């Protein structure tokens, strides 16, 4: 199948330098938009940097620039990101995910392992609460409290979803917030308005037990939401 | 001085601009958009016909200007800059000329090898050249009665560097198309003879249109620069015929395509 | 025994004159001036191209040209989804699942090329490699997700099996080149054209044809079915577009004009069924009323002969391509 | 012989026809077609807007 | 105009670069279509080089020009249909050898159609030696009406060159021949030459000057 292997990260003393290097096997890796994605040891998800397929176009966040690098070359199918002046609030370890973009196209399908990295305006959404008890065999509602009305002219609502399984990388539920994704049971369905996002899931059961998250794709840069954690009391 | 004729004057001159502006256009609207004429032989035309239209629209107002009210009505500036884009444009409108005359005898002798290198690159590249090279060519030496300069040292280089290079690489080339056409052409017999005088007087036409319009003038530019001044006041229609050539010289090369023929009949109804 | 052929033959002549008796519902409105204009120039081919069709979504078309590449259009945007390379350069024909994920192609090559879509790679791939014809083929149409029906230069119509792989069953009986197979709506019988002006229906089940229709004088080139899944109308060389039904047994309307002179290259109805379009071997696309005989519609435009045409089955839109690598989108 | 023997058994399955009438058959058509008139945009021009080509 | 369609349109772009490089490239050779009539025919013409019933396309390589040669040979199909697709093609090859002959108005019906007319034609006899070993016996016959020529050899050659042409009713057509006695190498120079001259006299006739 499609493979992300990625290992280049270490405890590296603030102000030195390193990299970072996210193989790729199994899938045309040259024809894909790739993407970085680092989360804090405790909790939070943030977009670090996003280079297209064809390589021309960048971005990176509000916190990277004129720090961190990006660069992939499709014969080595290999991403390259260089960590330079790492300061102490960079202890976070990471993953590299795959994108592509057309018609009908589902983003962020396929996500990484992950590498261990240690050392020594734009629109914001929100998930309240946090911690919900819930039961097998009953269905559970999902609210991702946004700040600005996601619905472009295009007909289309820039929104996706996400769920990490307990010490597992994270993989997407749904995409555009009205469609399914492949290998995804039917039980899920999103659901929500312009700027209110809701999801449901029916007869939920003990191994779909993790955290939710809420993702824009409205406009450059991107952010997540707080997240939802449930348990089986 | 033509007291009560420049209205007359004004009105044919207008009337040349327009009619040159017309075709040109024509000619570049119907190498766009037509598949049969896509090919990057058409890029040197395209070429021509934009120095066409630049050196029509540009040169011939202020020109005009001149020599109907005899006053520099503007100031010192830009009749430098002027001369410099008058120069600059004649020469473009040569060259290109030459260069798609050489083109062609590049294409139709040693065929085999050649058809290889006509890359878009390639040709892209030759037509940046030919304006470098025609800037170069115009870059000295940058009641006021700011005249054509007659710079002992320039006149003379730029005669023959705008005139005398071009018309006999144009002779040469065409001579021997012409014997290498009849050579080959050696019951629709018809046919075959009418097919040899057709072609015949169309290179005649080509390569006589050209040199009737250019010659007179830079001969007698030439003329009076170093060697004996007896000019006369047929000057100005000397000059005026660079003109009419700049007008003309889009046609006689779009007539005689019978699929860029079909692509005006087509665009005009 | 032979001569019984041909009595039986008269017999079901005068049988099929009785059975009917251009005079009724003339009193209906013409469809008055209809005048359609460009709104689209899909300008991406570089050869001649031949076939086009919808997809279910009404969105994405696909063409196929002698450069032998495959481009899925974005009609609302004029975007490339994908270009596929082909092995074969020569092809005359495409289709288009109906679930939207594979796309099949074939020619001269005289076997059917079958590719996918969604794949966990990202990249298309063929499929199946079907080869049991020995001729060129025409068209192919899906039946659904698993099955695939085509017509090849046999004189032979086969119905295959994708995951399969053979011929499943073999039609036969045209004594002609067979051209332009379109299926019906209903997805359980259609109606193949032939070399000889004459058409059969078929049975997707049972494998022999139910009905001959004849009447015309030269070869014929396309033909599709009515919306309703009752009827059809075939075009031919001979610069006619007739239409039969299979309750009648006989040809209906025969839409005919004294300027025209030309031949016919691909038809196709309206939502509704009552705009009847079709493409000639001319500058031009024909367009014709459904049962008022008169002609009406006129579509200027372009430069080169005109092969293919197909309406969306929402009827937004249509679409045009050529000889010239152009394509066109009239509303 | 086999090409009798084949055209013989063929055509009495086409002769087997019952036959529909042309009138009420094209009388269901031109019901068919005004009906359904309504739908295709083709016919009557729709509004500029909610056209999905300009 | 938004975030994704806007990487789908980049995407677009290159695509079509991609495609534009793919045609450049694939159009810039040359492409001759030889439909033998009959039988002794095209066969020792492509064994002269140096998964069935279709069509065989042979590349070949000569002086920096790879030449895409297609024969329909397995087509058992009629002609009319599947032969119009070869409409932009430089030119055909004609193969013929040695009653029989209607093989003489199948070159008149191939010569003459609506379209595909602007394209010359190489024909080949490939059998020379069978015909002069034929001709040393007296057949004789000649199975043709008002002959009047020498039997042997070159005069009855060049009898049967005159017939099987001049059935050319258009002008600019350039009809070449040759005599292939299926042993020799130097066919391919010949298609090699009869193919340049075709491209001088086309681009002539571009601006043209014809
Ligand atoms: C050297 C040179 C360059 C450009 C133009 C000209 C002539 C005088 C002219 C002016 N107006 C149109 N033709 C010359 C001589």
């Amino acid at each position: 199948d499609v493979q992300l292997v990625e290992s280049g990260g270490g405890l590296v003393q603030p102000g030195g330098s390193r990299k970072l290097s996210c193989s790729a096997s199994g899938f045309a890796f040259s024809s894909f938009g790739m993407h970085w994605v680092r989360q804090a040891p405790e909790k939070g998800l943030e977009w670090v940097a996003y280079i297209s397929s064809g390589s021309g176009t960048i971005y990176y966040a509000d916190t990277v620039k004129g720090r961190f690098t990006i660069s992939r070359d499709d014969p080595k199918n290999t991403l390259f990101l260089q960590m330079t002046s790492l300061r102490s609030e960079d202890t976070a370890m990471y993953y590299c995910v795959r994108s592509i973009y057309y018609y009908g196209s589902s983003p962020f399908d396929f996500w990484g392992q992950g590498t261990t990295l240690t050392v020594s305006s734009d629109i914001v959404m929100t998930q309240a609460t946090s911690s919900v008890p819930v039961t097998p065999g009953e269905s559970v509602s999902i609210s991702c409290r946004s700040s600005k009305s996601l619905l472009h002219s295009n007909g289309n609502t820039y929104l996706y979803w996400f769920l990490q399984r307990p010490g597992q990388s994270p993989q997407l539920l749904i995409y555009r917030m009205s469609n399914l994704a492949s290998g995804v049971p039917d039980r899920f369905s999103g659901s929500g308005s312009g700027t209110a996002f809701t999801l449901t899931i029916s007869r939920l059961e003990a191994e779909d037990v993790g955290v939710y998250y809420c993702m824009q794709h409205l406009e450059y840069p991107l952010t997540f939401g707080a997240g939802t954690k449930l348990e089986l009391k | 001085y033509s007291l009560q004729v420049t209205l007359t004057l004004v009105c044919l001159a207008g009337l040349l601009m327009l009619l040159t502006v017309f075709g040109n256009v024509l000619v570049i609207i119907a190498v766009f958009t037509s598949r049969a004429l896509k090919a990057p032989q058409n890029l040197f035309l395209v070429s021509l016909a934009s120095a066409d239209i630049l050196v029509a629209t540009l040169v011939i107002p202020f020109s005009l200007a001149n020599e109907v009210m005899g006053y520099w009505y503007f100031g010192k500036a830009w009749c430098e800059i002027y001369l410099a884009l008058d120069v600059l444009f004649c020469t473009s409108s040569i060259v290109h000329l030459c260069a798609i005359s050489l083109d062609r005898y590049w294409s139709i002798t040693q065929a085999i090898e050649y058809n290889l290198k006509r890359t878009p690159r390639r040709i892209k590249a030759i037509i940046i050249t030919v304006w470098v090279i025609s800037a170069v060519i115009s870059f000295p030496p940058l009641e006021p009665r700011c005249e054509i300069n007659d710079q002992k040292w320039y006149v003379i280089s730029s005669c023959i560097g705008s005139f005398f290079a071009p018309c006999l690489i144009m002779i040469l080339v065409y001579v021997r198309i012409y014997q290498i056409a009849k050579r080959r052409t050696r019951s629709r017999w018809r046919g075959r003879q009418n097919r040899e005088k057709r072609f015949t007087f169309v290179l005649a036409v080509v390569i006589g249109v050209f040199v009737v319009c250019w010659f007179p003038f830079f001969f007698t530019y030439t003329l009076t620069a170093v060697g004996c001044s007896v000019p006369r006041t047929l000057f100005k229609f000397f000059f005026w015929f660079g003109y009419c050539n700049s007008s003309l010289n889009p046609v006689i090369y779009t007539i005689f395509n019978h699929d860029f023929r079909r692509a005006f009949k087509k665009i005009l109804c | 025994l032979r001569q019984e052929a041909e009595q039986l033959k008269n017999q079901i002549r005068d049988a099929r004159k009785a059975c009917a008796d251009s005079q009724i519902t003339n009193n209906i409105d013409p469809v008055g001036r209809i005048q359609m204009r460009t709104r689209r120039t899909l300008r991406g081919h570089l050869a001649k191209i031949y076939a086009m069709h919808w997809g279910t979504d009404s969105r994405l078309l696909v063409s196929a040209s002698q450069d032998g590449k495959l481009i899925i259009w974005d009609s609302y945007t004029t975007n490339k989804v994908h270009a596929i390379p082909l092995r074969s350069s020569w092809v005359m024909t495409c289709a288009y699942a109906p679930s939207g994920n594979y796309v099949a192609c074939g020619g001269l090559d005289n076997i059917c090329s079958i590719y996918n879509l969604k794949t966990r790679e990202g990249n298309v791939r063929v499929s199946r490699e079907l080869a049991g014809h020995t001729g060129y083929l025409s068209c192919c149409r899906f039946l659904d997700d698993n099955q695939i029906v085509t017509s090849s230069g046999d004189t032979t119509c086969a119905l295959w099996d994708i995951e399969t792989g053979q011929q499943t069953t073999t039609f036969t009986g045209h004594t002609g080149d067979v051209m332009s197979l379109s299926l019906a709506p209903d997805t359980r019988l259609f109606v193949s054209g032939a070399c000889d002006a004459s058409a059969k229906l078929w049975d997707v089940r049972e494998g022999m044809c139910r009905q001959t229709f004849t009447g015309h004088e030269s070869d014929i080139n396309a033909i599709c079915f009515f919306p309703n899944g009752n009827a059809f109308a075939t075009g031919s060389d001979d610069a006619t577009c007739r239409l039969f039904d299979l309750r009648a047994d006989q040809e209906l309307m025969t839409y005919s004009h004294d300027n025209i002179i030309c031949g016919i290259t691909s038809v196709s109805f309206s939502k509704s069924g009552r705009l009847l379009l079709a493409g000639y071997d001319d500058f031009n696309c024909n367009v014709w009323d459904a049962l008022k005989a008169d002609r009406a519609g006129v579509l200027a435009g372009h430069d080169n002969r005109v092969s293919c045409l197909g309406v969306t089955d929402d009827g937004m839109a249509v679409a045009t391509g050529s000889w010239d690598s152009f394509l066109k989108i009239w509303n | 012989i086999a090409q009798a023997r084949k055209l013989v058994e063929q055509l009495k399955m086409e002769a087997n026809i019952d036959r529909i009438k042309v009138s009420k058959a094209a009388a269901d058509l031109m019901a068919y077609c005004e009906a359904h008139a309504k739908e295709d945009p083709l016919l009557t021009p729709v509004p500029a807007s909610e056209n999905p080509f300009r | 105009l938004s975030a994704e369609e806007r990487a789908a349109l980049e995407r677009s772009k290159a695509i079509e670069k991609n495609l534009k490089e793919d045609g450049i490239s694939a159009a810039k050779d040359v492409k001759l279509l030889l439909l033998g009539a009959g039988e002794s025919g095209k066969s020792t013409i492509v064994k002269q080089m140096k998964k069935t019933t279709g069509i065989v396309e042979t590349h070949f390589t000569f002086k920096n020009l790879h030449f895409r040669l297609f024969d329909v040979g397995g087509q058992r199909s009629e002609r009319k249909k599947w032969i119009h697709c070869f409409e932009d093609v430089t030119a055909i090859i004609f193969c013929v050898a040695l009653r029989m002959h209607e093989s003489l108005m199948l070159f008149d019906s191939i010569c003459n159609n609506k379209f595909f007319i602007d394209t010359s034609i190489i024909l080949f006899l490939n059998k020379k030696d069978l015909f002069g070993e034929k001709i040393k016996k007296s057949p004789l016959t000649i199975c043709f009406p008002e002959y009047t020529g020498p039997n042997t050899y070159e005069d009855a050659a060049a009898y049967i060159q005159a017939q099987f042409e001049s059935k050319n009713r258009s002008p600019n057509k350039e009809i070449y021949c040759h005599m292939t006695c299926a042993t020799d190498t130097n066919n391919i120079q010949v298609v090699f030459d009869a193919v340049t001259d075709i491209i001088i006299a086309n681009n002539l006739r571009g601006c043209g000057l014809y």
